[PDB]
Order: structure tokens, then C-alpha cells, then sequence
RNA sequence: GACCAUGUCCUGUAGAGCACUCACAAGGCUAAAACCUUAUGAAACUCCGAAGGGGCACGCGUUUAGUCCGGGAGUGAGGCUGCGAGAGCUAACUUCCGUAGCCGAGAGGGAAACAACCCAGACCAUCAGCUAAGGUCCCUAAAUGAUCGCUCAGUGGUUAAGGAUGUGUCGUCGCAUAGACAGCCAGGAGGUUGGCUUAGAAGCAGCCACCCUUCAAAGAGUGCGUAAUAGCUCACUGGUCGAGUGACGAUGCGCCGAAAAUGAUCGGGGCUCAAGUGAUCUACCGAAGCUAUGGAUUCAACUCGGAGUUGUCUGGUAGGGGAGCGUU
RNA sequence: CACCCCCGUGCCCAUAGCACUGUGGAACCACCCCACCCCAUGCCGAACUGGGUCGUGAAACACAGCAGCGCCAAUGAUACUCGGACCGCAGGGUCCCGGAAAAGUCGGUCAGCGCGGGGGUU
């Protein structure tokens, strides 16, 4: 997995998703990664879940990706940041949203846009928390908009943002 | 420390002019031991792209 | 708002003149009126109404005003800045002022 | 694209983006590779072409906009005299701030959407797909 | 236009760890861009000047609360 | 003095941000100003904010200048380059400022040639040595040097948007010894001469919409077809077939794109059977720079009543100073 | 600085402030209390102000809880830049060394130090 590159060492061509850092309360940890091998996880689990790490010493630690900083000039990443599980309801996670189904305005409406396409929400769960969020927009007509405060939220989930924000709305053609 | 002038100091902004003054090599070739003092190991990084330093 | 008290006491710019200043409290008629040397953050020269008595308040105020000009005298002050509070110079306080200079 | 009212004039000078390096909104998007102005009229054609590509459509925001005047020097005249008055409004367009995005077309239709859009443009530019955006 | 108006060759005067004359003149200012500790005294474009012979320190927590003294 | 180091103070640029001002992007909310989620630009916007930079003090450290006072001046037309701005068209061997360096006032080697670029500041003499930049196929001094490649274009030795089964290096997505991609035969279907259209529009002008049967097997279904159907093909099906292929991507070197005027060319020859190239490493050539021997001036110390020693210095326009030679 | 608590006045100079809030009571402070006069309102004893107990901790104020807000805020990574050295005709950009933010996350706080006095455990 990951190995130590405290301070600032050189990298790979081999991208080696340097300048990563997690941390809590506890300990800050050291940078190096495995470059694609990254990639092929973080898609995958695209800040809606956790993986552990072993960096020669510390054999495990959870943490579920807080932020990322890629590259403006070639959209590749650079820097990633993250923070611990501390278990019990502490996580504060940007859920994605989905949307199933034909809706009666995708039947003979137009448009169907989701104006918050991930929304933030915390988890009394830790390690479990909801990959998704699809909606059931089959039963708005035109003009009208699934406002967050009837999103569905598993399991006493809390919601951290406005009860009366928009997330997906029918929108008219042209 | 060894210090030995391998630039010239023509066309060069002259704070590195009056800096190799000071160093006290007025010539290419020439070569001093100086002190580790920080003030004097700071005069010679200002203008380490001009010289051979040794030690 | 009491906008009285902090420029009155922004107006004692004269605490570099080096003479201290007296504080004054017309509240409950408790003026308990202290001499402050704002250099340190010390106070040297209390005169609290605990039990004057002395009858009516604009009296009683001269009464604080006489006992504190020995209080401070004993210690080898003379001279004074009248920092008055929010209040006026309007005779309940300045009967303090007159007894305490009476006697300084 | 022309601005309403302003202050008169301006300058320039370049150095790379800060301002909406990732796409929101859209569900694709283009993104520039090259420094430039552009100007009010390269964006309208972008919109007319892919206005043309999206009929019935409705899913073209145009998250840039020409905030500064350029003026030209009037015919055949010697130096002397201040900049004439504006000819034209330009945008700067630095490297990684994106142009454009779309929702709701499939990839090959957005795809040659943004061909069309990027041919009438000055500048080599990129389509991109939403995933690493906080 | 192709109007403008002299310099006013405006400042900090004398930098803090300046020894000063008394009258010396340490900052220059359109207003309370310093607004004088102990020691000092602004007049009336509000330069503030030394009245007392000594090294000048400045008291300066910012915002338009920034004060120069001198100490003796 | 000067550079450099420490300490301290002052600054509002780069950047970055919207907290005020102008502007501005999609929505929700509503008698729309306002307001919220999201999203941005700003020389005259700033919640912020470096690097640097200036003043002081020290010298906790190397150096040699400085200050004032008196005599004489000249100069007060600048030029380029790089960085930072304005003006211009993000034109100019353009014009105007900041700043560094060169040129002016500068010789010597390199850049074919060439004030400005890169190297390097010429005291004198030598048929002596090491090097800088730059070089080592012949012109022409010096490895037809060594090792892993890259480009077969004379690219090298004149641009770009854009295109390309050109070629290496990685790299992301599918379907294969239950046998796929082209590749040969075999089938092409069903209401359906499908709704919506103009005068007929019937895979196959065209705005709106794609479900359902019979099947090992076929999408009311691709480009062509006369104005409409047939017609030869196609997407799945098959005996055969016998092993990889197809897709967008990053890139390294290249192709096209790419027309001007007397005769062509990389300085020339010629170069891939490297004299191109990217990476490494040497070995030597290569200056009036440095080193050697000899030699003389400027200054300064050091000695004897200019001399001699040691160090040091000696490109030069206007100019200032000094020692001297020639004529009546 | 024996322990708390109150009135005041400083240093500090939003990590101390807001809001929600609960305790407080004749000890301190605070409103209420009356006004021909000291004294005053460009009208009003609201404000100054002068004469006082009840009453009441209502309001204000003090003091605690409090992380909804504000306030602060790393590490890390960049942006940028001093010197060095480069490429692109150009807009522009790269490399070596060193300094290095802003925004955001992590996380921090509803403070911290004096001085005089008043009344408490009598
Ligand atoms: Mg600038
Ligand atoms: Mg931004
Ligand atoms: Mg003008
Ligand atoms: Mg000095
Ligand atoms: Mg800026
Ligand atoms: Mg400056
Ligand atoms: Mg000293
Ligand atoms: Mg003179
Ligand atoms: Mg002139
Ligand atoms: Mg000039
Ligand atoms: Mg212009
Ligand atoms: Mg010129
Ligand atoms: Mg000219
Ligand atoms: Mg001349
Ligand atoms: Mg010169
Ligand atoms: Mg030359
Ligand atoms: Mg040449
Ligand atoms: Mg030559
Ligand atoms: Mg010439
Ligand atoms: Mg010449
Ligand atoms: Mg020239
Ligand atoms: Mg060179
Ligand atoms: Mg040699
Ligand atoms: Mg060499
Ligand atoms: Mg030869
Ligand atoms: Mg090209
Ligand atoms: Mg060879
Ligand atoms: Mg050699
Ligand atoms: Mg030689
Ligand atoms: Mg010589
Ligand atoms: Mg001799
Ligand atoms: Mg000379
Ligand atoms: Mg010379
Ligand atoms: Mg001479
Ligand atoms: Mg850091
Ligand atoms: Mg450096
Ligand atoms: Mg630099
Ligand atoms: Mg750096």
C-alpha cells in the first residue's frame, strides 16, 4: 500500500498520488500512494465510504477521503486529504444523489435536472452510510421541484441543509 | 572553507560585483579559505554560481 | 447609550501629565470615588460609604470627599485630575470635589 | 455579453486560472487548454451552434462572460489621443477554467456538441466528465 | 483628462528602533493612519512628532490601532 | 564606505478572495430592490496576503571605500536585450517609464557574417601551459568517441487551426482453446403499403413517439435507391474458420497543411553505412581570461641620505591631473 | 492569592462578542418612589438631576451552562517569488535552490491577568 514520504521527497512519474494526509485528533500521516492503483479505488468509493491503509508500521486505519486537490492544467489529481472514524455518529459525509425511473414530466415534460447533484448530511452510522440517494420523481408534474426537505434518509439519518432547497426539478423545454 | 573565483564578474548585477570584492578575489583563479561565519557563509551563497566551493 | 463615561475618561489623556485621577460612582449614592495611578494597575486612595451616614446624599458626598482628602494626604498626594463619571459637575458630586480640595 | 454599465476601460495580462477550475451544473463539460480573451461574439456562436444541436433543448449554461472592454485606435491615425472608445468585449480564459456544460444529452450527441462549439473557437479546448469535484 | 497632482512624499518617517530628536517627524499621514502613543504629539495635517529625546517603538494591534511611542 | 549576517520596524504588489463598491452565471423564494443554495471577474474592489524591498542598530565579519572643504570640468540627444507595466493591434529595429546588464567609452573567442546576445575587461615581450563560452567528419583547431534508444522525413535546415490504419513508450474500456474482429455461403422477417405530415412520403424528406407476436434468428430497424415499394448490403443467427483484437485516450520523433518575385543553398561540402537527435560519461581543441619566465609604470607600506625590495595597479570618449620631446 | 460573592477601575485589546438561557436579591447594583425649588428638557424628572423607604429581581446588570452563530485556526498541499538556469516567433511556460501565502479542511474558544474597596463562613 501506501509507504512514508514525510517532508517533501521527490515522485515517481509513476504519480504515486502524493501529499496525502490523514488526520483527527491523533496523528498526522505520511504522503506516498500508488498512483493509479489509487484512482481505481477512489472512483469506486468516491467519498461515500472508507478503506484501509498500511504503511510499514501501522498496519490499519480507516478513513473515508475529506477532499481532494487535482491538478487545473491536466485533470489529474495531486493532494488528497482525509479524516478518521472515530465510530458513533461522527461523520459528516456528502452523499450523492440519484434518480430512478420515468418521471410524468420525462413522459411528456422536458427536462429533469438535479440542482444539487451530492448534498451534505451527517450519518449515525459510521462505517455505514449510504452509497446513493435515488429519488422517486415519477410523480412530479411540470413546473414543480422535489425540495430536500422529503428526501428520503435512512435509518434516523440527519439532514445538513435547508428543509425548503431545491435538489431536483422538472424544468420546460427551451 | 575553499573558495576559488571560476566567473567572471562582468555583466553580472553588482550586488555580486561588490559581493566578490568583499570575498576579496579580484581575478578568476583565484582562490582564499574563508570562516565559517554565517555572515560570511552568506556572502559566498549569494554568489556560489560564481565559484568552486570546496569544503 | 452612556457615552459619558468612556469619553470623559478618553478625555484624561492628561494621566501623562503624571497627576492621578478620582474616580467618582453618583450610583446609590455609594460615590465611593477612588485615586488611581493608571500607570501600574493600582488604585491608591479608597473612600467607600459604608457606614458614614451623614444624612442626605449631597451631603453625605462632601462628607466622603472631606474623609478621603486625609485618606489620600496621608500618603503624599496633591496633584489631582477630576475624573468625573458620566455624571455632571451638577453640586451632589461637586461638593465632593469642593470638600476634597478643601482639605487636600 | 455586453455589460450593461461599467467603468470605461482597461489592460491585460496572464496567468493561470483560479475561478471555476471544476464544472458544476452540467452534467459534461469543456474546459479550456490556452490563455486568450474571447470575445462576446465567439461565446454567441458557441450558443447558436449548440442551440442548433439542442433543439426543444434548454441545457446550456455559459459560465464565462466578456468582462472587459478592448478599444482599437479609430482608422488611419497617428499615435496621440487616448484609446479610442471600446470595439469589442472580451473574456480572459486561462488554462483549466472551464467554458462549458451540458446536462442531459448522451455522451456521443455532447461530444459532438462541444466539436462544433470548440471549432468556431480560438483556442484548443477539452470535454470532461464530473467525478473527482468535491 | 492628462491632469494629476504633486507627490506627497508620505510615511512612516522613522521606523521603530530609530532614536529621535525631540520634533523629529516619524509618520507622515492623511489622518490617523497612526494615532500617537506616549511621548508623541500629531498635529494638525496629523504628522505626529517626538516631544521627547529617545528610541521610538511602535504599539500596534492594527486596524487603525496602531500607536507610536518613545521611550526615554 | 561597500557587500553580507542578525534584530527590529514600515509597505498593500504577486497571488488569492468576495466581507464592502461595479459587474456577472443557473435556480428557489416572492408586488419584483431585498433574500438563500450554487457560481465568477475586477487599474482606479479588498476578509487577506508572501517573496522581495526600504530606514534604523550592531559587526558579534569579509572587505575599502566614504564625508566635508576649495580649483577645473564636461554631460543635460541615448541605443539595445531580459524581466514589470502603460500607450499600440499582447504589431513594430514603434513610443513612454521601472529595473538589471552590455553598447556608448570595449579590444579578444564564440554566434558563417553582426555595438547590444554567450563567453571574457587587452601594462609590455615569448615558435611555453590549463581552461570559459563554444566545439572535435573535410573546409578548420580538436574523439569517423563510447552506451541505450528515437526519427527514413533531408525532418535536421521557416509557422498555425486542423486532419492522418505514420511510428516507438506507457496506459483506460469491451468480447475469445463454453471459440469472437474482418473474412466466404446461408436468413432477413410479423401486423407494417405503422400513427404525424405536403399532392403520394410506406428501414430509407420530415415535427412528435417507440411497447406488443410468431423465433436457434432478426432492431416498426443503418447508408444508397425513382418522385413512392421492390433491389444488393447491414445490426443479431449459422456450417466453416483459427488466433486476438477493436475503442477512445496521454505522450516521444515525425507527414500534410506550407505560394513571390535576378540563382540556389544547413556558412559550404556532404551527412541516416550519423556528421541528425533525447540520456549519460569522458578525452582533447579552443581567448589579449587564468598559469610560467623576463621586463616597466601608478600607488602604498619598508629601509639607507628620486633609489632598491615586497605587494599592487595600469580598456577607454568629453574631461581633470602629471612627467617630458621639438622650433624661433 | 484563607475560601466565595458583590460594586468599581485598569491591562488585554471577539480564542473574550451574539443569541438560547438558568441562578441571583434589600448585602452589593438596578427599576419603581415624589418634584416649587438646586439642575434640566430646542415637547416630556425618558435623559441629566435633587429629595427616599417599602416593593421587586420583572427589565437592565453580574455570574454559570452552552459549540446553533460568529471569532480564531494548523499540518499537508499548492499559488507566488529572491537567486540560479532554460524553451517557445508569440500569447505564454519549464527546471534547479531557497523563502512561501490566501482560501478550505483538522481543530480551538464562549476568555485570560491586576488594583482598591464592600459585605459573607462570627
Ligand atoms: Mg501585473
Ligand atoms: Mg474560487
Ligand atoms: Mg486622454
Ligand atoms: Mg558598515
Ligand atoms: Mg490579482
Ligand atoms: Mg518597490
Ligand atoms: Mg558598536
Ligand atoms: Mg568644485
Ligand atoms: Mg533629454
Ligand atoms: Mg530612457
Ligand atoms: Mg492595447
Ligand atoms: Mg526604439
Ligand atoms: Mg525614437
Ligand atoms: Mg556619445
Ligand atoms: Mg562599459
Ligand atoms: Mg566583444
Ligand atoms: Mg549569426
Ligand atoms: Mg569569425
Ligand atoms: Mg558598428
Ligand atoms: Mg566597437
Ligand atoms: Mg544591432
Ligand atoms: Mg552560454
Ligand atoms: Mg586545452
Ligand atoms: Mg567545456
Ligand atoms: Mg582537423
Ligand atoms: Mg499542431
Ligand atoms: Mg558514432
Ligand atoms: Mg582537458
Ligand atoms: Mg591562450
Ligand atoms: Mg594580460
Ligand atoms: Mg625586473
Ligand atoms: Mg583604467
Ligand atoms: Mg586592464
Ligand atoms: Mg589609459
Ligand atoms: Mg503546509
Ligand atoms: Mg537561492
Ligand atoms: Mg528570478
Ligand atoms: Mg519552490
Amino acid at each position: 500500500e501506501l509507504t512514508a514520504k514525510p517532508r517533501t521527497p521527490k515522485q515517481k512519474l509513476d504519480e504515486s498520488m502524493i501529499a496525502a494526509v490523514a488526520y483527527n485528533k491523533e496523528n498526522n500521516v505520511s504522503f506516498a500512494l500508488d498512483r493509479k492503483a489509487f484512482d481505481r479505488a477512489f472512483r469506486q468509493q468516491s467519498t461515500t465510504g472508507l478503506f484501509d491503509i498500511t504503511v510499514e508500521g501501522g498496519e490499519t486505519f480507516p478513513a473515508l477521503v475529506k477532499a481532494v486537490q487535482m491538478d487545473k492544467r491536466k485533470r489529474a489529481p495531486i493532494h488528497v486529504d482525509f479524516y478518521m472514524v472515530t465510530y458513533g455518529e461522527p461523520v459528516e459525509v456528502s452523499v450523492p444523489v440519484h434518480t430512478t425511473g420515468r418521471s410524468q414530466g420525462e413522459v411528456q415534460g422536458g427536462l429533469v435536472d438535479i440542482v444539487v447533484h451530492n448534498l451534505q448530511i451527517v450519518a449515525p452510522g459510521p462505517r455505514r452510510i449510504p452509497q446513493e440517494l435515488v429519488v422517486d420523481v415519477t410523480k412530479m408534474n411540470i413546473g414543480d421541484h422535489i425540495t430536500a426537505g422529503d428526501i428520503k434518509l435512512p435509518e434516523g439519518c440527519t439532514l445538513a441543509a435547508d428543509p425548503e432547497l431545491t435538489v431536483v426539478s422538472v424544468l420546460p423545454p427551451r | 572553507m575553499k573558495i576559488k573565483l571560476v566567473r567572471s564578474v562582468i555583466g553580472r548585477p553588482g550586488n555580486q560585483v561588490k559581493t566578490v570584492q568583499a570575498l576579496g578575489l579580484r581575478k578568476i583563479g583565484d582562490s582564499r579559505e574563508v570562516s565559517d561565519t554565517p555572515a560570511v557563509r552568506g556572502m559566498v551563497k549569494t554568489v556560489k554560481h560564481l565559484l568552486e566551493v570546496q569544503e | 447609550r452612556r457615552k459619558l463615561r468612556t469619553r470623559r475618561k478618553v478625555r484624561t489623556t492628561t494621566a501623562a501629565s503624571g497627576r492621578l485621577r478620582l474616580s467618582v460612582y453618583r450610583s446609590s449614592k455609594h460615590i465611593y470615588a477612588q485615586i488611581i495611578d493608571d500607570s501600574r494597575g493600582q488604585t491608591l486612595a479608597a473612600a467607600s460609604s459604608a457606614a458614614l451616614k451623614s444624612g442626605n446624599k449631597t451631603d453625605t458626598a462632601a462628607a466622603v470627599g472631606k474623609a478621603l482628602a486625609a485618606a489620600a494626604a496621608e500618603k503624599g498626594i496633591k496633584q489631582v485630575v477630576f475624573d468625573r463619571g458620566s455624571y455632571k459637575y451638577h453640586g451632589r458630586v461637586k461638593a465632593l470635589a469642593d470638600a476634597a480640595r478643601e482639605g487636600g | 455579453k455586453r455589460t450593461k454599465f461599467r467603468k470605461q476601460f482597461r489592460g491585460r495580462m496572464t496567468g493561470d486560472a483560479k475561478g471555476g477550475d471544476y464544472v458544476a451544473f452540467g452534467d459534461y463539460g469543456l474546459i479550456a487548454m490556452e490563455p486568450a480573451w474571447i470575445k462576446s461574439n465567439q461565446i454567441e456562436a458557441c450558443r447558436i451552434v449548440m442551440s442548433r444541436h439542442f433543439r426543444r433543448g434548454g441545457k446550456i449554461y455559459i459560465r464565462i462572460f466578456p468582462d472587459k472592454p478592448v478599444t482599437k485606435k479609430p482608422a488611419e491615425t497617428r499615435m496621440g489621443k487616448g484609446k479610442g472608445a471600446v470595439e469589442y468585449w472580451v473574456s480572459v480564459v486561462k488554462p483549466g477554467r472551464v467554458m462549458f456544460e451540458v446536462a442531459g444529452v448522451t455522451e456521443e450527441q455532447a461530444k459532438e456538441a462541444f466539436r462544433l462549439a470548440g471549432h468556431k473557437l480560438p483556442i484548443q479546448t477539452k470535454m470532461v466528465k464530473r467525478e473527482v469535484y468535491d | 483628462n492628462g491632469r494629476d497632482s504633486n507627490p506627497k512624499y508620505l510615511g512612516v518617517k522613522k521606523f521603530g528602533g530609530e532614536v529621535v530628536k525631540a520634533g523629529n517627524i516619524l509618520v507622515r499621514q492623511r489622518g490617523t493612519k497612526f494615532k500617537a502613543g506616549q511621548g508623541v504629539g500629531m498635529g494638525r495635517d496629523h504628522t505626529l512628532f517626538a516631544l521627547s529625546d529617545g528610541k521610538v517603538v511602535f504599539i500596534n494591534k492594527g486596524k487603525g490601532a496602531r500607536f507610536i511611542s518613545i521611550e526615554a
